[PDB]
DNA sequence: TTCAACTGCTTTCGCATGCTCCCAACTACTTTTCCTCACACTTGTACTCCA
DNA sequence: TGGAGTACAAGTGTGAGGAAAAGTAGTTGGGAGGTGAAAGCAGTTGAA
């Protein structure tokens, strides 16, 4: 936090976790029998079946980064690229890229050929990304309220 | 509601920014995440005082030694009168002698009357359970823990003509079962090492443990530390160990190991938060908020921080805060080791939404490092906290209102001692120096008086010659003893070694003495590049050294000045070794002592490579 | 240079509880430093550090001195102990900067 | 007889190829030789209560 | 008065507890490897 606290001749903290994120990151799995000691689990290893503490730090932090220089197609292709095939919470924040596409692009300035049918991709990416966020184990959503954002999405789509 | 959970843990470590985006388009705050943001928190004591009285381990068998919580008693159940806070707490030898009002601060009665019942056995608990706010009511009973047995004790009724607290009781109930119990809950149930059971309460202090009960045993705990609570008044206790939390529903048949802290952690203290619901855990590396489920209250595992400081004797208190909009909950946790706090600011909200702010710490008493830490309800962004605190190595009870507005025994038990022939004579030597401290004031006032005078300058002409012989026959003492291959002094005057008085007419000698000198079996050592290990900086004169110290002791003594002067002056009486020999001493014993050894020791005696 | 001519030859522990002083035993030993060299202390030098630390008036430079002056048998020569015995370093502290710091 | 047969050999180009580690990366416990002094008994010299 | 036990102290004797860079230990988790036709047409045997 004392680059992202800072923020007055700041490397932007965001860059921190990149290189945390880059050489730490390891698939190995979890071998149980040998005795760990000084190196812990929870917080601060990222092997198979558990993503690191701080791998989806730099997933969060830099979504909401993204919201705040108004790039989300940035880390939407980055997101992409990993298959985390076990864990439920990264879909839900690749759920989370597409939810703030089809809230800014839903504006459309007028008072329309492309731009109404790219959002009709935005909808189905967030709804499609939202199941296989349920299909995987246990990280609950508030879906019923999504539907409620998403439909509010819809109503200037029309 | 937010977006963040597992189903059966929820974490927000400090500083993660942590995982609860929404993307609400309101334009205020498009975002809900686990965190608040406002401005700091500094806090300040408010300082008063309320009442007074192997080595390398501690017994986890205590708990308490004090409570102190509003009480409403049976003239309370009836009268418009409700709410007079107490203190329960023990005193006296071995902690065995067992024992109010509000001005503007908690304070001890102007009766100054305790309630004084005599206990056969050490205090190792004293609590006052507390009760819910759907009974009504605030309860009149108390319940502690001795080494020997197990008393319930129950206050009625106290008095305002005189602020008499007076007990009625229920027998001490010794070991039927001979195993020590370790923490009682009431909201008589009890935990002994291992096992518990259910027990009944009488209203009958004019003359018991039921058959429903059962065992958390853990074959491979090695600890004894056991907690009992009851958890959403469902009959459902929390049987807790330094490994596991079992919940026990004692009315039906239904147990569950819930937590399971056995791999990198332990579990530390659980304090019930007098909130039917909201239930704080603490745990090692971890602060945990675990409170109640919505639909079916078994356990529902809630927002928590994680908490760096690591030690095996760390407890908790917390205090409750009610605003309208939310509920503030801090969170102090201590140990046994140091004098340090840490605390930190949960918040509730009203869909069992839970925030939090950040970190903080104060600093307490020199005298010993606390023990126990315990809070007031006080009856009912400018935050305002109350508690009191007991020290170990002490027993007095302070009192501190935190608001967002050292002399060791075995340096004092030495001296002093108390003889009749050895009352004065200690004091021998007192009255020694003042026998010589009047006597060298007046020898050095010989020479004060004489000032550029040649009545003095003829002392340090008879010292430059009284030098001269003896050092010649000393540099001449040195050959005649050079066939030895096997030493200052500067006290070889008989005169007085102290019959001059300046610092820079001494050096106008010393230098022409250094001028003196050209031959070999000669040497003198630095003394401008050498006494600056004092000033700790650059001395680039020997009278200038003395000119700071002139401006060191102006107000701190009787004329400040001869003294000064002669000390300067002693140094050149101790510093100056003045008889090292010439380069023929170190070049005949480089080489004498370096054929002792072989050629093997040659080349391993080498310097002069970097 | 192998894994304990490394380790000693670093400095790993610092020296407690007087480790300082019980070299220079095995010091004062293994050459006796007496009878050889001088063992004298100027032990001004180290009064003089020693009242700025404080601050006290200077008073007592003298007041201290009058005491070690009347305790030591031989009024000066604040000497440095030698052991060349044995590992039995003596309870005594007849070590002579620690017997100042006592004075 | 009548018939297959399967073996043999030849242009055309040609396409044209088919017991399981050995060693890295993690980590951990153990290996290898060193280092500085506590415990306790005993011994001395004293002054107490000894007839 | 002439002769014994209280304990100030003191040196004798014996191992033990501490340190670390190195090594071997215990798992994995990668990697390139290495251990016939399209058609002839004939002779010969084919078989109940």
């Amino acid at each position: 936090v004392e680059i992202l606290d800072n923020l007055s001749n700041s490397s932007s903290g965001l860059d921190f976790l990149q290189w945390m994120c880059q050489i730490y990151s390891s698939k190995s799995r979890f071998v149980q029998n040998i005795n760990y000691r000084s190196i812990v689990p929870p917080f601060q290893t990222g092997s198979r079946t558990h993503t690191a503490k701080f791998a989806i730090t730099y997933l969060w932090s830099s979504l909401i980064n993204c919201q705040k220089s108004m790039l989300i197609d940035k880390i939407s292709e980055w997101v992409l690229t990993p298959p985390f095939m076990e864990d439920a919470e990264v879909w839900f924040i690749y759920a989370s890229c597409h939810l703030l596409k089809a809230d800014t692009l839903s504006r459309q300035f007028v008072n329309r050929d492309i731009k109404i049918n790219q959002v009709i991709k935005h909808i189905h990416y967030v709804r499609t990304f939202l199941k296989i966020c349920l299909d995987k184990g246990g990280f609950a959503v508030p879906s019923r309220l999504i539907e409620n954002q998403l439909k509010s999405f819809e109503s200037r789509l029309y | 509601l937010g977006v963040g959970v597992q189903g059966a843990s929820l974490y927000c470590p400090q500083e993660n920014y942590t995982t609860k985006k929404q993307e609400k388009p309101q334009w205020l705050r498009p975002v809900d995440d686990t965190l608040a943001e406002d401005a700091l928190d500094l806090h300040i004591v408010v300082k008063s005082l309320l009442c007074d009285t192997d080595a390398f381990f501690w017994d986890p068998t205590v708990a308490n030694r004090l409570d102190s919580q509003y009480i409403q008693t049976a003239s309370d159940l009836r009268n418009y009168r409700d709410g007079t806070e107490i203190i329960a707490y023990a005193s006296g030898k071995t902690g065995s002698v067992l024992n109010l009002t509000r001005q503007n601060t908690l304070h001890l009665n102007r009766h100054n009357n305790v309630t004084s019942i005599e206990l056969h056995s050490p205090i190792k608990s004293i609590k006052i359970p507390g009760a819910s706010e759907s009974i009504g009511r605030r309860s009149n009973l108390v319940g502690i823990i001795t080494e020997n047995s197990f008393q319930i004790f129950r206050i009625e009724s106290v008095h305002s003509r005189s602020c008499d607290v007076m007990v009625s009781s229920s027998e001490p109930l010794y070991f039927v079962e001979i195993d020590d119990l370790q923490v009682v809950d009431f909201a008589a149930i009890i935990d002994i090492k291992g096992n518990w059971s259910i027990g009944r309460i009488p209203k009958n202090f004019n003359n018991l443990i039921d058959n429903l009960h059962g065992t958390i045993f853990d074959p491979e705990e090695l600890s004894s530390w056991k907690r009992i609570e009851w958890f959403s008044h469902f009959q459902k206790i929390l049987v807790f160990d330094r490994s596991k939390m079992i919940e026990i529903d004692f009315m039906n048949n239904w147990q569950t190991e819930v937590v399971q802290a056995k791999a990198w952690s332990n579990i530390r203290d659980y304090k019930r938060i007098d909130d039917k619901n909201g239930i704080l855990l603490t745990s090692r590396e971890i602060i945990i908020v675990g409170a109640s489920e919505s639909n079916d209250p078994v356990r529902r595992i809630s927002w928590k921080h994680d908490l760096d400081p690591d030690d095996t004797t760390l407890r908790i208190t917390v205090q409750k805060v009610k605003k309208p909009d939310h509920i503030l909950l801090v969170a102090f946790v201590y140990s046994m080791r140091h004098k340090r706090i840490y605390m930190h600011v949960f918040s509730h909200r009203k869909a069992n939404l839970f925030q939090s702010l950040g970190c903080s710490t104060v600093l307490e008493i020199p005298g010993g490092t606390p023990t126990g830490i315990e809070t007031i309800l006080t009856l009912d962004f400018e935050l305002v906290v109350d508690f009191l605190v007991k020290l170990r190595n002490s027993s007095e009870v302070y009192y501190y209102a935190l608001s967002n507005t050292v002399d060791h025994p075995e340096w004092a038990s030495l001296f002093n001692n108390a003889d009749e022939r050895e009352k004065e004579s200690i004091g021998a030597l007192v009255s020694q120096i003042k026998l010589k401290e009047r006597e060298r004031i007046s020898r050095v006032q010989n020479l004060i008086e004489h000032e550029n005078s040649h009545d003095e300058d003829k002392y340090l002409q008879d010292l430059g010659y009284r030098l001269s012989i003896a050092t010649n026959e000393l540099l001449e003492s040195w050959q005649k003893t050079k066939d030895e291959s096997i030493h200052s002094k500067l006290k070889n005057l008989l005169e007085n070694s102290d019959s001059f008085a300046s610092i820079p007419e001494f050096s106008s000698l010393l230098d022409q003495f250094f001028q003196y000198y050209q031959d070999q079996d000669v040497t003198f050592i630095g003394f401008e590049k050498l006494l600056h290990l004092f000033l700790h900086e650059d001395v680039p004169g020997l009278d200038i050294f003395y000119n700071k110290l002139l401006q060191c002791w102006v107000l701190v003594s009787p004329q400040a000045e001869l003294l000064t002067k002669e000390i300067v002056k002693d140094i050149i009486w101790s510093l100056a070794r003045l008889e090292k020999p010439s380069l023929f001493e170190p070049i005949q014993n480089e080489i004498s002592r370096s054929l002792s050894g072989p050629y093997q020791d040659i080349i391993s005696s080498w310097d002069m490579d970097d | 240079l192998p894994n304990y001519y490394v380790s000693i030859l670093e400095g790993s522990i610092s020296p407690f509880n007087g480790q300082l002083y019980n070299k220079i035993a095995l010091t004062c030993g293994m050459i006796h430093f007496k009878e050889f060299f001088n063992s004298e202390i100027s032990c001004q030098g180290l009064l003089l550090k020693l009242v700025m630390q404080c601050a006290l008036p200077p008073e007592f430079y003298f007041y201290t001195k009058q005491v070690i002056e009347f305790e030591e048998t031989d009024i000066r020569n604040l000497t440095l102990w030698e052991r060349t015995d044995e590992r039995h370093t003596g309870r005594v502290s007849n070590h002579a900067e620690l017997r100042v710091l006592s004075y």
